[PDB]
């Protein structure tokens, strides 16, 4: 009885009682509750680990890879990236993705069609939509869009 | 209260004489230091987190603890404060300039 | 394992070190990035940071931060001695099961 | 001796001279990283001592908590079928 | 192939006919990929004086 | 009782209480609550 | 506040043979119960600063 | 209060952005015109807020 007393005293002094990751959707970032804010607190330090070793592999790979070496990889034109400013990292961002982020980067593309599909041409939409496709692994689609 | 009102701030880092040659005609008098003497530094009133027998063996990497004395001083002596900056390393003054930011 | 060596030539293993870091090259007092690899006493590599970033190829991600420190805290450091008392504990219990005449 | 053609070059016996020098604050780290290990699996410094006729049981509350927060911390990075986005 | 690759180097339409042989060397890189590897604590001896 | 006390204040030390593969929709991935995600890991 | 924070120094239970030193970290419990929810706002967007 | 201090930091980090970056690194990053700060007026943060 004593040690509940002194934490409820202490609780009551303090107001601090005891008990979706990336652009993910309002539901899912408004269900954490108590502790999943500190999960994610370690699983943000754990992405930042990554989204590190991702920029330093692509940093690496604008110096090491030949130019047929991506153009079978990807089967697109290869982009080259000037050598001087490879210690920016000026025009690539990089962060992990998971089936949230990809749900709801699906569902912003599908707004954005919504919305822009009527006043824009055909060429934009249709774009859009081949990048849904893409999101949905279908590559074949996409070229055909 | 008020940061903002307030005439003075003294800072301690610890800084290496490569981190002071990275940027030149910024530093003056950086040859009365010692800077071949492997001793580590002793100063009693920094604290910080390296161990206290470590001490880099080569020249320019050796760690010192310098001062930072971010204050307002009239410079003109016509009373108006002036904001000034001043850098010392054990007892020998090595920069002196006018806010920079 | 202690005892575990390859017999043939080019598969011994080795133990070599590498100094990934900073060291004033040219004289002038401008730090640039070096690395440098040594096998037992013989020195057999050193050159300049071959990787762009021109940054030490290591990182560092604490599990709970300690306040301006680099390395972190683990979970276990709060966790000190409840495991202790909890242990202790049910040991006590299992001695009064089994040191009883049942 | 002399690998390169810098105007000045460390030396083998500078690198180990600092690495020996920066040695016991790591040697500290790893202390208290052993300390977690073995709270982590109940041995060690926390193995219960022995004694005949007594128990020697330790509940793993260190690895129940631990168990409890490896997968969720995990499953972030192995959701989608591209990790990386950029 | 080759008539393109002139085409791309230098702007002139031109065709190609094989004369013979030649042999060159070549540096092929037979494994380019990047390693990421999780390090031991023991292994790793990091600047002290990094505050 | 000391074994309750004590697990509750290492739970509240370290807000960690004790208690669907592919490209799945988002019912099916909201639905895994504790221990599942765990199943999850092995599964993967 | 900081000895408070982690039962060290001032806040060390005193060791006397036989009878036991174990301090709950009521105020590490606090603290950590506040770390979190008062960090995230800076973590949740791709873009920190708005202006 | 911890939002304030990020937003001292990030103001304070602009008004630097604007004599220490020179116009190629800006039109680099941003990869749009450059737009002229004048120096006398930034001790006054007057058209830009950050948060």
């Amino acid at each position: 009885v004593m040690s509940q007393m002194q934490n409820q005293e202490a609780e009551a002094l303090t107001g601090v009682k005891a008990f979706a990751y990336g652009d993910v959707a309002a539901g899912i970032r408004g269900a954490l509750d108590a502790a999943s804010k500190r999960e994610m607190a370690i699983l943000r330090r754990l992405a930042k680990g990554m989204a590190d070793i991702g920029t330093k592999i692509c940093a690496m790979n604008a110096v090491f890879l030949s130019e047929t070496e991506v153009v079978r990889i990807t089967n697109e034109e290869y982009v080259t990236i000037n050598r001087e400013d490879l210690k920016g990292n000026f025009d690539i961002e990089v962060d992990i993705n998971t089936a949230e982020v990809d749900n709801q980067k699906s569902q912003d593309l599908g707004f954005m069609v919504q919305t822009i599909g009527n006043t824009v041409d055909q060429q934009v939409t249709l774009k859009l939509v081949a990048r849904i496709a893409e999101l949905k692994r279908m590559p074949e689609l996409a070229h055909e869009l | 209260g008020d940061l903002d009102r307030a005439l003075f701030a003294v800072v301690s880092f610890e800084t290496c004489k490569a981190d002071l040659l990275k940027t030149p005609d910024r530093y003056h008098n950086l040859d009365k230091i010692d800077w071949e003497s492997s001793s580590p530094l002793t100063d009693p009133d920094h604290e910080s987190k390296t161990p206290g027998d470590f001490q880099f063996r080569d020249a320019m990497r050796k760690r010192v603890i310098a001062y930072e004395y971010w204050g307002f001083w009239d410079t003109n002596g016509d009373g108006e404060l002036k904001p000034i900056v001043a850098t010392w390393i054990g007892t020998t003054l090595i920069r002196m300039e006018e806010n920079p930011y | 394992p202690g005892d575990f060596q390859f017999r043939d030539a080019m598969r011994k293993r080795v133990i070599a070190y590498e100094y990934w870091g900073f060291w004033d090259t040219n004289g002038d007092g401008e730090l640039k990035p070096i690395v440098a690899t040594w096998i037992g006493t013989t020195l057999i590599r050193m050159e300049e940071n071959p990787y762009p970033d021109g940054k030490l190829p290591f990182v560092l991600v604490p599990y709970m931060p300690r306040k301006r420190e680099l390395y972190g805290e683990a979970d276990a450091e709060l966790l000190g001695d409840n495991q202790k008392i909890l242990g202790a504990t049910m040991r006590g219990m299992i001695d009064l099961l089994g040191r009883s005449a049942n | 001796d002399k690998l390169t053609n810098w105007k000045k070059e460390p030396s083998i016996q500078t690198l180990k001279a600092d690495l020996e020098a920066g040695k016991p604050a790591h040697d500290a780290i790893m202390k208290e990283i052993q300390k977690w290990n073995d709270l982590m699996k109940a041995e060690g410094s926390a193995k219960p001592p022995k004694v005949k006729g007594r128990s020697q049981v330790q509940p793993k509350l260190v690895r129940r908590q631990a168990e409890w927060r490896y997968a969720p911390l995990s499953e972030p990075f192995l959701s989608s079928p591209k990790l990386f986005k950029l | 192939k080759e008539a393109v690759n002139y085409f791309n180097e230098t702007g002139e339409a031109t065709y190609a006919i094989q004369t013979g042989t030649t042999e060159v060397e070549v540096e092929k890189a037979v494994v380019n990929r990047p390693t990421v590897e999780m390090l031991d604590p023991n292994n790793v001896v990091i600047d002290p004086s990094c505050n």
